[PDB]
Protein backbone atom coordinates (compact mmCIF):
# COMPACT_ATOMS: atom_id res chain seq x y z
CA UNK A 1 0.00 0.00 0.00
CA UNK A 2 2.87 2.84 0.75
CA UNK A 3 4.02 1.21 -3.03
CA UNK A 4 0.69 1.92 -4.35
CA UNK A 5 -0.47 4.88 -3.35
CA UNK A 6 2.70 6.99 -4.90
CA UNK A 7 3.10 5.26 -8.24
CA UNK A 8 6.04 4.04 -7.57
CA UNK A 9 8.60 1.16 -7.10
CA UNK A 10 10.68 2.37 -4.31
CA UNK A 11 9.41 4.44 -1.20
CA UNK A 12 11.73 6.53 1.38
CA UNK A 13 12.11 6.58 4.65
CA UNK A 14 9.14 8.47 6.49
CA UNK A 15 6.02 8.14 8.13
CA UNK A 16 3.21 7.52 5.56
CA UNK A 17 -0.46 7.65 5.24
CA UNK A 18 -2.99 4.73 3.98
CA UNK A 19 -6.08 4.31 3.85
CA UNK A 20 -8.22 3.96 7.65
CA UNK A 21 -9.30 1.46 10.39
CA UNK A 22 -12.61 0.78 9.75
CA UNK A 23 -14.35 -1.93 11.74
CA UNK A 24 -17.60 -3.42 10.58
CA UNK A 25 -20.66 -4.69 12.35
CA UNK A 26 -22.11 -8.36 12.16
CA UNK A 27 -26.08 -8.15 12.34
CA UNK A 28 -29.21 -6.56 13.00
CA UNK A 29 -31.61 -5.82 15.28
CA UNK A 30 -35.02 -4.47 14.85
CA UNK A 31 -37.10 -3.74 17.99
CA UNK A 32 -40.59 -1.52 17.13
CA UNK A 33 -43.50 -1.44 19.87
CA UNK A 34 -44.90 -4.52 21.58
CA UNK A 35 -48.36 -5.23 19.63
CA UNK A 36 -51.55 -3.41 20.44
CA UNK A 37 -54.93 -2.67 19.43
CA UNK A 38 -55.41 -5.58 17.16
CA UNK A 39 -57.99 -4.97 14.74
CA UNK A 40 -60.65 -7.35 15.43
CA UNK A 41 -60.78 -9.43 11.94
CA UNK A 42 -60.98 -12.07 14.75
CA UNK A 43 -64.54 -11.55 15.82
CA UNK A 44 -65.99 -10.63 11.78
CA UNK A 45 -64.10 -14.22 10.47
CA UNK A 46 -65.62 -15.69 14.04
CA UNK A 47 -69.03 -13.88 13.94
CA UNK A 48 -72.14 -16.51 14.73
CA UNK B 1 -69.67 -32.48 29.74
CA UNK B 2 -73.11 -33.39 31.54
CA UNK B 3 -75.96 -34.17 29.84
CA UNK B 4 -78.78 -36.08 31.94
CA UNK B 5 -81.77 -36.80 30.69
CA UNK B 6 -85.12 -37.56 32.57
CA UNK B 7 -88.81 -38.58 32.41
CA UNK B 8 -91.49 -41.37 33.64
CA UNK B 9 -90.98 -44.68 32.98
CA UNK B 10 -94.58 -45.72 32.77
CA UNK B 11 -97.26 -43.38 31.17
CA UNK B 12 -100.55 -43.73 30.38
CA UNK B 13 -101.91 -43.89 26.48
CA UNK B 14 -104.17 -40.78 27.20
CA UNK B 15 -101.38 -39.11 29.50
CA UNK B 16 -98.89 -36.51 27.44
CA UNK B 17 -94.68 -37.37 27.58
CA UNK B 18 -92.70 -34.92 29.14
CA UNK B 19 -89.10 -35.71 28.75
CA UNK B 20 -86.66 -33.42 29.69
CA UNK B 21 -82.71 -33.23 28.88
CA UNK B 22 -80.12 -30.66 30.95
CA UNK B 23 -77.19 -29.98 29.38
CA UNK B 24 -74.01 -28.69 31.22
CA UNK B 25 -71.27 -26.29 29.58
CA UNK B 26 -70.96 -25.63 25.88
CA UNK B 27 -69.32 -22.90 23.26
CA UNK B 28 -72.60 -20.36 22.59
CA UNK B 29 -71.07 -18.33 20.15
CA UNK B 30 -71.42 -20.31 17.32
CA UNK B 31 -73.66 -21.23 14.44
CA UNK B 32 -75.94 -24.35 12.80
CA UNK B 33 -75.68 -26.12 16.53
CA UNK B 34 -78.36 -27.44 18.96
CA UNK B 35 -79.96 -30.42 20.94
CA UNK B 36 -81.12 -33.39 19.05
CA UNK B 37 -83.74 -35.72 20.40
CA UNK B 38 -83.73 -39.63 19.03
CA UNK B 39 -85.73 -42.64 19.57
CA UNK B 40 -84.52 -46.02 19.78
CA UNK B 41 -87.08 -49.38 20.40
CA UNK B 42 -85.77 -52.77 20.46
CA UNK B 43 -86.37 -55.13 17.46
CA UNK B 44 -85.85 -52.16 15.00
CA UNK B 45 -82.96 -49.32 13.87
CA UNK B 46 -83.00 -46.00 15.40
CA UNK B 47 -85.42 -43.11 14.36
CA UNK B 48 -84.21 -39.25 14.24
CA UNK B 49 -87.42 -37.25 16.43
CA UNK B 50 -86.20 -34.07 16.33
CA UNK B 51 -84.15 -30.84 16.38
CA UNK B 52 -83.88 -27.10 17.92
CA UNK B 53 -80.81 -24.63 17.04
CA UNK B 54 -79.86 -22.19 19.23
CA UNK B 55 -81.85 -19.47 17.29
CA UNK B 56 -85.51 -21.41 18.46
CA UNK B 57 -86.05 -23.36 15.09
CA UNK B 58 -88.31 -26.17 15.65
CA UNK B 59 -88.13 -29.14 13.24
CA UNK B 60 -89.35 -32.82 13.39
CA UNK B 61 -89.72 -35.81 11.25
CA UNK B 62 -92.09 -35.23 8.19
CA UNK B 63 -95.77 -35.49 8.93
CA UNK B 64 -95.45 -35.76 12.78
CA UNK B 65 -96.01 -32.06 13.34
CA UNK B 66 -99.34 -31.72 14.77
CA UNK B 67 -98.16 -34.57 18.16
CA UNK B 68 -94.57 -32.68 18.68
CA UNK B 69 -93.80 -29.89 20.72
CA UNK B 70 -91.03 -28.42 22.57
CA UNK B 71 -90.45 -25.70 25.37
CA UNK B 72 -87.00 -23.96 25.55
CA UNK B 73 -86.05 -22.01 29.20
CA UNK B 74 -84.36 -19.17 27.33
CA UNK B 75 -81.55 -19.79 30.01
CA UNK B 76 -79.53 -22.70 29.37
CA UNK B 77 -80.65 -24.97 31.49
CA UNK B 78 -82.57 -27.68 30.04
CA UNK B 79 -84.90 -28.81 27.08
CA UNK B 80 -88.31 -29.61 27.23
CA UNK B 81 -89.63 -32.39 24.45
CA UNK B 82 -93.61 -32.80 24.97
CA UNK B 83 -95.74 -35.51 23.01
CA UNK B 84 -99.55 -36.09 22.65
CA UNK B 85 -101.74 -38.76 21.40
CA UNK B 86 -98.87 -41.92 21.34
CA UNK B 87 -98.84 -45.25 19.34
CA UNK B 88 -98.26 -48.44 21.63
CA UNK B 89 -95.31 -49.34 19.23
CA UNK B 90 -93.47 -46.60 20.55
CA UNK B 91 -92.58 -47.92 23.50
CA UNK B 92 -89.10 -46.63 23.51
CA UNK B 93 -86.12 -45.11 25.07
CA UNK B 94 -84.77 -41.46 24.33
CA UNK B 95 -81.35 -39.93 24.20
CA UNK B 96 -80.47 -36.25 23.90
CA UNK B 97 -77.60 -35.16 22.26
CA UNK B 98 -75.73 -32.18 20.89
CA UNK B 99 -76.33 -31.65 17.27
CA UNK B 100 -74.47 -30.23 14.73
CA UNK B 101 -74.10 -30.69 10.84
CA UNK B 102 -70.90 -32.01 10.37
CA UNK B 103 -71.05 -34.26 13.27
CA UNK B 104 -74.30 -35.67 13.16
CA UNK B 105 -75.06 -36.19 17.17
CA UNK B 106 -71.50 -34.57 18.93
CA UNK B 107 -72.19 -35.65 22.63
CA UNK B 108 -74.33 -39.12 23.41
CA UNK B 109 -76.75 -38.73 26.70
CA UNK B 110 -77.48 -41.03 28.90
CA UNK B 111 -81.35 -41.97 27.72
CA UNK B 112 -84.36 -42.53 29.14
CA UNK B 113 -86.59 -45.68 28.18
CA UNK B 114 -90.86 -45.54 28.55
CA UNK B 115 -92.91 -48.20 28.29
CA UNK B 116 -97.02 -47.71 27.54
CA UNK B 117 -99.09 -48.94 31.24
CA UNK B 118 -101.71 -50.35 29.28
C1 LIG C 1 -61.69 -18.25 15.62
O1 LIG C 1 -61.26 -18.42 16.97
C2 LIG C 1 -60.33 -19.49 17.10
C3 LIG C 1 -60.07 -19.74 18.58
O2 LIG C 1 -61.30 -20.13 19.19
C4 LIG C 1 -59.05 -19.11 16.38
O3 LIG C 1 -58.08 -20.16 16.50
C5 LIG C 1 -59.36 -18.89 14.91
O4 LIG C 1 -58.19 -18.42 14.25
C6 LIG C 1 -60.49 -17.87 14.75
N1 LIG C 1 -60.81 -17.68 13.34
C7 LIG C 1 -61.70 -18.36 12.60
C8 LIG C 1 -61.35 -19.76 12.18
O5 LIG C 1 -62.75 -17.85 12.24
Amino acid sequence: ETKCTLKSFTVEKGIYQTSNFRVQPTESIVRFPNITNLCPFDEVFNAT
Amino acid sequence: ITLKESGPTLVKPTQTLTLTCAFSGFSLNTGGAGVGWIRQPPGKALEWLALIYWDGDKRYNPSLKSRLAIIMDTSKNRVVLTMTNMDPVDTATYYCAHHKIEYIFDYWGQGTLVAVSS
